[PDB]
DNA sequence: TTTTTTTTTTTTTTTTTTTTTT
DNA sequence: AAAAAAAAAAAAAAAAAAAAAA
């Protein structure tokens, strides 16, 4: 299966962008310790950037890059690198450079040409793909996992940590992906933006209805008021210039009225039909959207369950689940055989510990493929005892997950106690410090496992 | 026990004692150091010559204030007196001290009055830990009254000294291995990397023991020590890191030498091994006969019953319901609760205290269960089980095991296919159900971004076109 | 300068609605401890619900409540019962009651009638306030600090902490209140809120307009057509059936024409005119707010320069900076907090790491805690160290220790801290001010139970 | 020192070692307990009969590793020896060590050579605090190598049973009392809930010494013990806690007692208090004559240089830059860095090595710095100064303190209604709404709570102005827009 | 040189809860 | 009971804009 050998950040963030500081992935654990500020979570990001080909949030300004205003330059260039095995054995590197000239007034920022090539056994340095576009579809196929995976649950950033404790709409966006149903959901939005023009059009066609209407009665009274006139001439011939001055009104002003009007009214017609149908077909092309939701989420919630029970350390919640039913998205907690929403009725540590459970039961399911899982501060607002707990079942997945192909788990933390109920030294004799130096860029080191406290 | 003979070296095994384990627990907070201190005096009035201490003294790297504290209470109360030690140490003790500048046996110290010499090696928990790589058996070593031996100083290349003893006519050769990681022991013992350097002088009759703190044998593939990476000219091997306690001898055929696993004096996890009855070993070498050996069950260890169930081999259990398989847990729990308070109560009046019924201490049960499905049914929900932590928080009062007295384990159409399913149903007054469901599948499958406007667009002008052909639909 | 000094909840969100747990909260240092899902945060949910008035976020189900579906009973009713000392030395009580009726499967929640009290020296009980409307305006100026101090500084919640890193509208919302220029833009939304209303008028104006331009278009040309007419007959006279129905059609259809059009006419170009007065003024009284908010906000950015400078332990940032200036279309204001990283500005939101926007969070806090609230000496940090490393975490502990050193020289100062790790508590010298720790827990029916337990009792 | 007196009781008087301070520190990660051990040796070899310790010997409640190694290590080479003890017990011990079984003292234990016992009472660093209420020193005497004197059971009630020695003619009474919080302590003093229990016979001969280890004075009113509250009958005080060594016996003209404040080992925090020479002093206790001390200086304290200067003082020096201002900082940092090098080195070639040339140990150097802004200037704007840690780390590889040379510190409804917004009402400049009336408009909307003040106001504008022009037919012939705005404004004049 | 696309930011609809009036 | 506005807070949606595809 698929696993990450080794990353080279250079000029992204904190980094110094006439570097190349370089950090060499493990089995089946990682360990990152720093202090505030010194790139630990800069390591994901690129990760998660060469991976999928996204930036972190909050980067509109090419905030990303190592700051020009800082350095002083002009033109900065970064260029983040990454090694890794294919899924079915092959072994791949992928590049990709960014740009951020900088004008007198204004800062553009432009993504270059990157580069994927398999390299074989004999050092075959063969291309797969330059473009980024390209880029960003190769290496997650490649890699096994969708790319909804590896930016949520393997790379999820820090401080979107907390993503399946949010509001129902971002739950539904964010499993359409994973799930891989997002072809039609942007088919339903596509659906919708065939209604909207629609809409307006039915309004600029209803105002025309009302000018049509008016022309429509200016026309019949004048044909019967020239036959009144013309039967009144055949009276008296019996026994003109009014006629001639309504037919000239008429031929010039009230012509082609009958079917001119016809077809507006039909258009009018077609219009109402064009939107019960867009509508009904949204309505059923969405409940089966939902029901393939709610049927490919029954396998993540019978290992949500299990992770729940061996890691709360509490004796309020039973356990814990994910169902849906706009779009009732929610994961709900059970206190004795009642069920209640999560969310607004938690507390800090119990979300902490609900979001890591999640992300976990959702890394062994989807990426089963691929077995990474990067977890950056998992320790937060969590009490001893969940420490203890939280540790404990990572070993055991560890454990579990180690007569497969592969298990890779990426720690990042401070919090000196969460090492020793883990035994970071039985699973590694090494570690990363990342330390900015007297320029204040970020380097990476290279510690022996003794000689963190 | 009566004196040991002139030329018989008594020597006291004991191992991974844990001292710290539970330090702050209301109830078994000093089972460790309680047990300890009874193996410590197992040895003052057994007139054992000595005692060798196969590592893990301490649970923690740091250990707390009490822990020490309690641990140099035993070691002043049971290895200090007048009477003086008949051991000769042959060898230079500074090849085998040479961490500092203690660099003999503390009871050759003019300073202090020493009769059991304590022995004893560095644990996988209790292991160099620093900025100077300080073990906690060093700051007792400081102290005076055990003697730490066999550190690790270059993890790669390793030489065992040993140190060399002799009462009368007797010799003894005790060589001893620090816990290092298995991976790199292995990687090490693998090319050449131990060392052992057997005395050359009157070869022929040292009894050589050596003690070892790794794994005997592993789940990995390459994470325990061999028993065959030893030197044939080993005659015992005191095998700690194991807690399951073994009271015979393994002898090791095709190396001469017999293996002792003495187990552990506490229980810090609730599995099968440790509900093994637990022993403290005494060895009596003497030379020209067998070294007779005789285990001492230790009687501080809190009564530990364990059974371990599957729900889905038990009939009238269906996963449906909760009330009726909580129900069963109590009562199998229950039993087994009287079970272990049965066994504490005869064995408190089977030791001359059988004229009276005291406060029995709790025992620790653990009842663990397999909550997974039966394979006849295929269903996604498993046996519904309560909450572990509330479940046995109803037994507090009547077991050691606060708050785990019960643990849970299990035993080991994309879309459009229900999409298609579901055109029947969508029924339309003027868009074809076959052209949209394919107007839209194209848009999916081909990535063809402008599909579903231009149909929808195109069907309209065209119903447009022959409503527009039909007068009578003008005048309705 | 005021001081609490008990509190008793019942009833709120996990303590019981049948028993009630009280807290007293000491000088200058109070400590709460506990595990997960103990009710450490409902506390200061409940001390903000008492001075205030306002309930948690993201509690629009009456979660706020202990939820009758794992009771059982229909009527629940909480209350929270706060005993706090005036400003100018008064001691008062408030409570505060709430109901939540589940009669159906839908649950009704309500605020019933509360009572703030003012005992005098010999046991006065005068009940001087009983409607919550009143008593949300009487706590906070009887404490001495306007209510968006205790909102967002002093009772802040655990998730809204990091507040002062967060959008500039969002931003600036919360320094309107505090700054008390929150009746200008109260103004100002009113004056936004009539134009769009006129501005409709306008739009249906101007269809009538097109309507009255073609009536205008028309009557006229049949009056030409009528003299032409007439003209020709007048000749024939000198040498009438199509003026009759011509002047039957001016006197039925296009009758009163000719001043109406005219008067709409007027009316759209009032309309236009109303346009351009409201926004010539509203965008006056905004540059005049602003310039407020920039001009408040100056001895706010003096404390921040001096406990940023005491407390980071770091070589990159030298000062963090408030900035409050106009704008780009669609960003509003620019409001956010600048770094200056070797004396170069940078915006801290979005470049910044998540230690460093929880130290500058707190840091605000505790600034904004010495201007605006110095009439009431209270400050609830909520699980302080979070994402802080050890030298950040040793540094706001000594700063700490600094800020109740100095600030007590003055009146009273409390400052509660929850939290549950040894070293801020080691780093802080938590013994040296009192000597005990409430400790909240859960109890055999999870119900919460605070504790009373002794200082050298914490391991 | 040679041989004492066969009458005389030799003491060595220690404290606020510290063992453990900055222990992780790579340049001073050693001062601690390497300056305990020169204690220790200054004690072995100076022939002293006991050495006291009066309060924190251990930095932290929870020593380390090393600490703990360290200071077992000093103790285990520098105490014992063949030489007997010649004090001699008269008091029951087990009433002064009343915590174990361990209730003797430790040169008295048959299974021990203690050539020169260590007492020592506890501090409020390395207190008492956890499950079972161990402090640092209760581990030390469990090994036999200090006995641990002087510990409180509870706060309430004290009661202090003293240690009775004797040498030759001369008697001895060591009193003890722990470090308990100053302000509860203060409680039980003042209502008499601490008693000394004086020996029975033979009153008017013994030397009556107590160790205390609380704050001398109280800079607040409410922060330390007095001497007061301390009986007569004592005839010396050994006061801990205070780091600043006073090389002199402060008398007590009252009480008729000696004070001593013998200051710490190692400097915890780099102030003026701990910028004083420090000693360990030596007592000379025998009958027939007073007391004669003798400080020592210690030989292993970095050389610690401590300045204080005001910003605003030194003219030139505007505060809207901030590089005049470090270019001085980094001089005056640099000057008295070549102090410190010139003091280190002439110490060090003044015991026996002038001619023989070494790397000198880097200073501490401390540098305080007040950023004020001057009085004469009341912007809020200060002296503008960088980062302090990276001002500091300019001076790596000079100074032992790499990171804290220099510190900085300061030596110390609605804007009116329309106040500010009355200027911009008066250049509004509108051409149909009046100014008076929609500042008075939005005035009343504000100011008295009047919800749909505003709203009419400019209402009754589309109403009483529509008509009013409606009433000009003038107005209605214009198509031109400059025109209308011109007759608006005439109208207006 | 011009057009799609994704991300932020701000602005809106719903739905309870008060508050009015009784 | 009974109803009818106001206030306000969450959840979802619509502009603005800079990058990327054309
Ligand atoms: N574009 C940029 N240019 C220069 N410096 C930056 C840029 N973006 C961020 N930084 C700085 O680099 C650091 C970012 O590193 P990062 O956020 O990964 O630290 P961290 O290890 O996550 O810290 P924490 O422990 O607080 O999570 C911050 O100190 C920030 O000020
Ligand atoms: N409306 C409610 N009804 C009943 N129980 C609730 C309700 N809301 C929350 N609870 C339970 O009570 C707990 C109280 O949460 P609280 O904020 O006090 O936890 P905490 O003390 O902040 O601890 P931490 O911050 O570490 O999670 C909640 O976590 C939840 O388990
Ligand atoms: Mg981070
Ligand atoms: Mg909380
Ligand atoms: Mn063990
Ligand atoms: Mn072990
Ligand atoms: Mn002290
Ligand atoms: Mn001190």
């Amino acid at each position: 299966m698929s696993a990450i050998y080794k990353l080279s950040i250079q000029g992204i963030r904190s980094f110094d962008s006439n570097d190349r500081e370089t950090i060499e992935f493990g089995k089946p654990l990682t360990l990152i310790v720093g202090m505030n500020g010194s790139g630990k979570t800069t390591i994901i990001e690129c990760l998660k950037y060469a991976t999928t080909g996204d930036l972190p949030p909050n980067s509109k300004g090419g905030v990303f890059i190592h700051d020009p205003k800082i350095t002083g330059e002009k033109d900065i260039r970064a260029q983040v690198k990454l090694a890794f095995t294919s899924a079915n054995g092959l072994n791949m590197i992928v590049t990709r450079n960014i740009q951020l000239l900088m004008k007198k007034t204004t800062t553009t920022f432009k993504t270059l040409e990157g580069q994927l090539v398999a390299i074989n056994n004999s050092g075959d340095r063969s291309t797969l793909s330059t473009r980024s576009l390209e880029l960003d579809a190769q290496v997650p196929l490649y890699l096994g996992v969708p790319k909804a995976i590896l930016e949520y649950v393997i790379f999820c950033h820090q401080e979107d940590s907390l993503w399946p404790l949010s509001e129902p709409s971002n739950l539904k966006k964010k499993f359409d992906e994973i799930f891989q149903a997002m072809k039609f959901t942007k088919a339903l939005d596509n659906l919708k933006s065939i209604k909207k023009d629609m809409s307006v059009d039915i309004k600029l066609l209803k105002q025309s209805v009302e000018h049509l209407k008016l022309d429509k009665d200016r026309s019949k009274a004048m044909k019967l008021n020239i036959h009144q006139l013309q039967t009144k001439i055949d009276q008296y011939n019996e026994e003109q210039n009014q006629i001639d001055s309504l037919t000239h009104q008429l031929r010039t002003d009230y012509k082609d009225i009958e079917k001119n009007y016809h077809k507006e009214w039909v258009e009018l017609q077609t219009r109402s039909f064009v939107t019960d149908d867009i509508d009904v077909y949204s309505k059923a092309l969405d409940s089966a959207i939902m029901k393939y939701h709610g049927l490919k989420m029954q396998d993540i919630n019978r290992i949500i369950d299990e992770l729940w029970k061996r890691t709360y350390s509490g004796t309020d919640i039973d356990t814990i689940k994910i169902r849906s039913d706009s779009y009732n998205y929610r994961v709900v907690m059970y206190k004795q055989d009642v069920e209640l929403d999560m969310r607004g009725r938690c507390s800090a540590g119990q979300k902490v510990l609900a979001s890591i459970i999640i992300r976990l039961a959702l890394s062994e399911t989807f990426g089963a493929n691929c077995g990474v899982i990067a977890l950056d501060q998992p320790t937060t607002n969590l009490d001893e005892e969940n420490i203890e707990s939280l540790a404990k079942s990572l070993h055991n997945i560890i454990n579990m997950r180690r007569h497969q192909k592969n298990f890779q788990l990426i720690v990042i933390t401070h919090d000196e106690k969460f090492l020793g109920h883990m035994n970071a030294a039985a699973f590694t004799d090494h570690f990363f410090k990342v330390k900015r130096d007297d320029r204040q860029k970020s380097q990476i080191e290279w510690v022996d496992i003794n000689r963190v406290t | 026990m009566d004196y040991p003979d002139p030329d018989t070296i008594r020597i006291l095994i004991t191992t991974d004692n844990h001292v710290g384990y539970n330090e702050n627990d209301p109830i078994t907070g000093d089972d460790s150091w309680k047990t300890f201190h009874e193996v410590m005096m197992l040895a003052k009035n057994n007139n054992v010559d000595m005692v060798v201490q196969s590592g893990d003294l301490f649970h923690v790297n740091k250990p707390s204030k009490k822990s020490l504290y309690q641990v140099l209470k035993t070691l002043r109360l049971c290895c200090m007196g007048d009477k003086p030690c008949e051991l000769e140490l042959l060898s230079d003790p500074s090849q085998v001290f040479h961490y500092d500048e203690f660099t003999n046996v503390n009871y050759e110290d003019p300073n202090f009055n020493i009769s059991i010499p304590v022995f004893g090696i560095s644990g996988n928990h209790d292991d160099a830990s620093g900025d100077s790589l300080l073990c906690p058996m060093d700051i007792l070593h400081a102290t005076g009254l055990i003697n730490h031996f066999g550190k690790v100083i270059e993890s790669d290349k390793i030489k065992v000294v040993p140190l060399l003893f002799q009462k009368g006519s007797t010799k003894l050769a005790l060589y001893g291995l620090a816990a290092v990681r298995d991976e790199r022991l292995f990687r090490t013992f693998k090319d050449g990397g131990v060392t052992f350097e057997v005395p050359t002088m009157r070869e022929g009759e040292w009894f050589n023991l050596m003690c070892v703190h790794q794994n005997h044998t592993g789940h990995t593939n390459t994470a325990f020590l061999p028993e065959q990476f030893l030197p044939d000219f080993l005659d015992m091997v005191i095998w700690g890191h194991e807690h399951e306690c073994i009271p015979n001898l393994v002898h090791n055929p095709i190396k001469n030498f017999d293996v002792l696993q003495p187990g552990s004096s506490v229980a810090t996890s609730l599995c099968e091994a440790e509900a093994q009855p637990k022993y403290v070993f005494i060895l009596d070498i003497k030379y020209g006969e067998a070294p007779k050996m005789t285990p001492i069950p230790l009687e501080t260890i809190r009564t530990f019953k364990m059974k371990s169930i599957s729900l889905q081999d038990v009939p009238h259990l269906r996963p449906h319901d909760k009330d009726a398989t909580s129900k069963y847990l109590i009562e199998q729990v229950e039993e087994m609760i009287r079970d272990a308070n049965e066994e504490t109560k005869q064995k408190l009046a089977d030791d001359g205290e059988g004229d009276m019924v005291a406060e029995l201490p709790k025992p620790l049960i653990r009842l663990r269960v397999d909550y997974s499905a039966p394979s006849n049914t295929q269903s996604p929900i498993d046996y519904q089980v309560e909450n572990p932590r509330r479940f046995s928080n109803r037994f507090v009062g009547r077991v050691a095991n606060g708050n785990n007295v019960v643990q849970f384990y299990k035993k080991r159409l994309e879309v459009q296919t229900l999409v298609n399913d579901l055109l029947n149903k969508m029924q339309l007054s003027l868009l074809p159900e076959v052209g949209l469901n394919e107007a839209v599948k194209k848009f999916v499958d081909k990535d063809e971004k402008t599909a579903l406007k231009e149909f929808i667009s195109h069907e309209i002008s065209n119903e447009v076109g022959i409503l527009s052909t039909n007068e009578e639909f003008l005048r309705t």
